[PDB]
């Protein structure tokens, strides 16, 4: 069920207000840390000179209960952006004096308001505040939705509420954001506390807040409907926000006074637990997928490395796929041996990257399934697995089965085969090197063999993700380039960010690949439509296989098979983020490049506006061969 | 027990002195109201008339008639507080929830029964007090409503200022009844709000800056202003003479009465904190009570 915080701008005393959003249900309270109305001067005589206290003592709560159940929120009276000098100073110094007050009770966030366009001077004294000891605490700025003014009543007579559409205008409050976090140099402290009106604005206001760092949505009391009951409800469109808040995880924050009288105030807070718990249950996929949200890791690299015995196990945990593999062999073993043929002809089958042999277990289950002959080849070069397959091999399989510990590109085959089936691609399709490792088996493939797959595609999609942008900012190592990460791939369970085009084909590879010059490199150019307003961050990537004729695999989005969960996306990232308005073509630049020894990709954004070329020469990321 | 920061005093026909309290610092942050039939015994807590407690601050303060006292409140509440029929006690009549956030303005319409409030939530709302209830809410402004002062007279006319920089005249009988006004170019932010007694049409407004301004409806031109404080305008008040003194009130913790083309007469540097309030005594027009956040009652005599 749902994170819910209670706003309150009015805290008689502490411990009885704490006590009472604790019976309603509200897991942490948002307060002044000052009265809100309490104006000090730090500057000109006499007020300088106010007897104390200046606010209520830390012993009033426990220092669990400041870490954990307090969120500080800046006197509304502070204006370091004030156009008087004599408002500026003095805002300035009482900024910081209720930052550090916020850090002295070790809160483990405090808000601050975003409501309008100049928020540079706030930001200097954050920042200043941000690198003056190393802390954890968090910010929260709180930016409207939609702001005040484009949200007022249309009830002023000689200033009325411009009717007329502006597509950028109505993304303001985003821009105040954007503006607020660059100049603060992307803190990964500062987050969005986002504030929501009781209308929404156009769905292309609400999408540029995707890929953004939110973990706060403010719901105040007037927004909520009345039932036939009494009881406060939201709209179906309001619902829908709340839905997409709920999957990216955001704690909630309900402000305001009770409307709703006759039933208790806990109904506010019920209802979204109600929207929450009546969801579908994550149950298959969901769950272990959750865990791995936006989480950073570097491409396996099955050739140049032995993976684990726990690596091979979440391989195996798969069904679709192995299901979809089964099906792929058992339709090609009935295609070439004829009926009649069946008890004469015996196909030769290697599994070339056989792992702890699953493909193995495919085969011979496809095998008795097509009521056909084969004969087993389980090739693999990670001599730990082998251990795994030689015990299957004596206790199960038999001599039916040959596990051949080597290499594909070096071994010397007895006899050669009908079928190849391997399992050598990477969330990029041949970012593992499988063009390479079956280009080096092809020798011992029969005129008229079979490869599984006999066909890959890569597919990139441009993202939109301030958030994974942080992330691999934060990736940054000692005794390295210090723009390394950005040169490197990451698979990640990308959740959030914004798709900012359809993907497109980037690299696609046959087997066998008869040609003569067979040169695995590859240069392509793809031009991304973009009909939103947005910030390019990095490349979502994809694959597509075709195991054999309309068996397939694919992790692309719009055609992902349903329940496999052996791959994640991929993420190529860039140095600087780059500005894409409305119409814009985003053109981004790929290059698969190799040597004898390693393979890499290169790429670059040419237009709207050009980046630099991404690892060249490989210098911040090989695949070894 | 009484609170340090004193927010509201207003004199009575009778000349009997309301005191509006919060406690601003400190482990309560609650409020209190005050009656002294003695003026000069306040702010004496053990030589008052009639004394409560509120559940929070009081951010602004008016009468309603003889026994009734509006209160804006932090809660959010507007609450009106009943008079004893023998003035020893000070009884709740209704406490409504209808703000979002802290209570910062309230004003009373000409009729008496009715009353409009301003709030940090940024909405202004008029009320029954007879009905207990709201009738109309109006969000108008874009930041939080900083003063509201009801017409002397028209019962469907009030002014009101707020940070979104606008000064909104309004006419609750139109359809779109809010009307900007203000000097021509965009100035500092407007902090107080005061009709003239006797000129109809015709306020002044104080700013962020220190500035008092005579603005005037009917021309809707900055006609005057004078540099008056070196801080925020907080209160402007204007005397029962026949020719009326404007007593203005600022965070440069200053008094200053001023004339009809806004020249400085007298000034008091009597306060060591923040000035909160101003009212003349009804019964010595000369005398002008003040109250601050350095819990003092100054009674000054003004030339
Ligand atoms: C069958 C197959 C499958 C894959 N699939 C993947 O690599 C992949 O997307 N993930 C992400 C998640 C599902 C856990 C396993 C694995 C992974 C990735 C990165 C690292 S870094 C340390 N552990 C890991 C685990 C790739 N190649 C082949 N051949
Ligand atoms: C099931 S993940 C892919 C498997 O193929 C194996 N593999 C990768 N490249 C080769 C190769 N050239 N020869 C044999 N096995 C390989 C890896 O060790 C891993 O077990
Ligand atoms: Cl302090
Ligand atoms: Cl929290
Ligand atoms: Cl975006
Ligand atoms: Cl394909
Ligand atoms: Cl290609
Ligand atoms: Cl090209």
């Amino acid at each position: 069920r749902v994170s819910s915080g209670r706003d309150l701008n009015c805290v008689p005393e502490i411990a009885d207000t704490l006590g009472a959003v604790a019976k309603q249900g509200f897991d942490f309270l948002c307060m002044p840390v000052f009265h809100p109305r309490f104006k000090r001067e730090f500057i000109q005589e006499p007020a300088k000179n106010r007897p104390g206290p200046q606010t209520r003592s830390d012993l009033l709560l426990s220092g669990r209960d400041w870490n954990t159940l307090i969120v500080g929120k800046l006197s509304p009276w502070i204006r370091p952006d004030s156009k008087v000098e004599k408002i500026r100073r003095n805002s300035e110094a009482a900024m910081l004096q209720e930052l550090n007050f916020g850090a002295y009770l070790g809160l483990p966030a405090f808000l601050l308001p975003l409501n309008q366009e100049d928020n540079t001077n706030l930001a200097r004294v954050l920042t200043n505040h941000i690198h003056t000891g190393h802390h954890s605490s968090m910010f929260w700025m709180r930016v409207p939705l939609v702001a005040p003014e484009d949200l007022r009543d249309d009830i002023i007579e000689n200033a009325p509420t411009t009717h007329t559409e502006e597509y950028s205008g109505e993304e303001k409050t985003w821009m105040w954001w954007h503006n607020f976090r660059t100049l603060c140099d992307y803190s990964k402290r500062i987050a969005v506390a986002l504030e929501i009106g009781a209308d929404l604005p156009s769905n292309h206001v609400i999408d540029r807040w995707l890929g953004e760092p939110i973990k706060a949505a403010i719901l105040p009391t007037s927004i909520f409907l009345t039932n036939k009951k009494g009881f406060p409800v939201l709209s179906k469109m309001h619902q829908r926000l709340i839905f997409r808040l709920l999957k990216l995880e955001v704690q909630f924050i309900i402000t305001g006074t009770n409307h709703h009288s006759e039933k208790e105030f806990c109904s506010y807070l019920q209802y979204l637990e109600y929207l929450s718990q009546n969801r579908p249950p994550p149950n298959a996929y969901e769950l272990f997928a959750k865990g791995y949200e936006d989480y950073l890791q570097s491409p396996l690299q099955p050739l140049m490395d032995n993976l684990e015995s726990q690596t091979y196990e979440v391989f195996e945990k798969d069904p679709i796929k192995y299901s979809q593999y089964q099906q792929a062999i058992y339709k090609c073993l009935l295609d070439r041996v004829p009926e009649e043929e069946k008890d004469t002809n015996v196909q030769v089958l290697m599994v070339l990257g056989a792992g702890r042999g699953p493909l193995v277990n495919a085969s011979l289950r496809a095998a008795k399934q097509a009521d056909r002959r084969i004969k087993l080849y389980a090739v693999e070069k990670n001599p730990n697995a082998v251990v795994t397959l030689e015990n299957w091999q004596f206790e199960e399989w038999g001599s039916q089965v040959t596990v051949v510990s080597s290499d594909m590109r070096e071994w010397v085959a007895p006899e050669k085969a009908d079928i190849i089936v391997s399992e050598l691609l990477g969330s990029f399709a041949d970012n593992e090197l499988s063009p390479e490792c079956l280009d080096g088996a092809q020798h011992f493939l029969k005129d008229d063999g079979v490869s599984i797959p006999g066909e890959y595609t890569s597919f990139l999609a441009p993202i939109s993700s301030s958030k994974l942008y942080n992330e691999v900012r934060a990736c940054r190592e000692k005794d390295r380039d210090p723009e390394a990460q950005f040169e490197m791939p990451y698979v990640v369970r990308l959740h959030n960010f914004h798709q900012l085009s359809a993907p497109q084909p980037c690299f696609t590879f046959s087997h066998p690949n008869r040609d003569p010059m067979i040169d695995n490199n590859r240069y392509c150019t793809l031009e991304f439509p973009v009909e939103v307003n947005t910030v390019l961050h990095g490349f979502a990537g994809y694959f597509e296989t075709v195991l054999y004729q309309d068996i397939t695999l694919s992790i692309r989005p719009e055609t992902h098979s349903p329940g496999m969960f052996s791959w994640f996306p991929i993420l190529f990232p860039i140095k600087q983020p780059i500005t894409v308005r409305e119409g814009q073509t985003i053109c981004v630049r790929f290059w698969r490049c190799s040597n004898s020894k390693k393979v890499w990709y290169e790429w670059a954004v040419t237009a709207p506006v050009c980046s630099a070329i991404h690892n060249p020469t490989g210098r911040s990321y090989t695949i070894g061969l | 027990c009484m609170e340090r920061q004193l927010e509201a005093a207003r004199y009575r026909s009778d000349g009997a002195l309301l005191l509006g309290a919060s406690s601003l610092s400190g482990r309560c942050w609650a409020g209190s109201l005050w009656l002294f039939k003695d003026p000069c015994a306040a702010p004496n807590e053990g030589f008052c008339s009639a004394g409560v407690q509120t559940e929070a601050g009081v951010a602004d303060l008016t009468w309603v008639g003889e026994r009734g006292i509006l209160v804006a409140s932090d809660s959010g509440a507007v609450e009106l507080w009943e008079l004893d029929e023998n003035e020893t006690l000070i009884v709740s009549k209704f406490c409504k929830y209808e703000h979002d956030d802290i209570v910062s303005t309230v004003s009373v319409l000409s009729s008496g029964t009715q009353a409009v409030s301003g709030s940090k939530d940024i909405c202004i709302k008029v009320w029954d007090l007879a009905q207990q209830v709201v009738l109309s809410s109006y969000r108008a402004h874009a930041a939080q409503v900083t003063c509201v002062a009801a017409s002397p007279h028209k019962d469907s006319v009030f002014l009101s200022c707020s940070e979104d920089n606008r000064i909104l005249l309004w006419d609750t009988r139109c359809p779109k009844p809010a009307s900007q006004i203000g000097c021509s170019a965009p100035g500092y932010l407007p902090t107080s709000l005061a009709w003239h007694p006797q000129q109809s049409e015709v306020f002044v407004f104080g700013d962020e800056n220190g500035t008092v301004s005579l603005v005037d409806t009917k021309s809707t031109s900055c006609v005057l202003s004078s540099a008056v404080h070196s801080q925020c305008v907080t209160g402007l008040v204007f005397s029962p003479h026949s020719v009326p003194f404007l007593a203005s009130l600022s965070e440069d913790c200053s008094l200053a009465v001023l004339d009809s083309s806004l020249s400085e007469l007298f000034r008091s540097q009597a306060h060591r904190d923040f000035v909160r309030d101003a009212t003349w005594s009804p019964l010595n027009h000369s005398l002008l009570t003040t109250v601050g956040w350095d819990h003092q009652v100054v009674h000054h005599v003004v030339p």
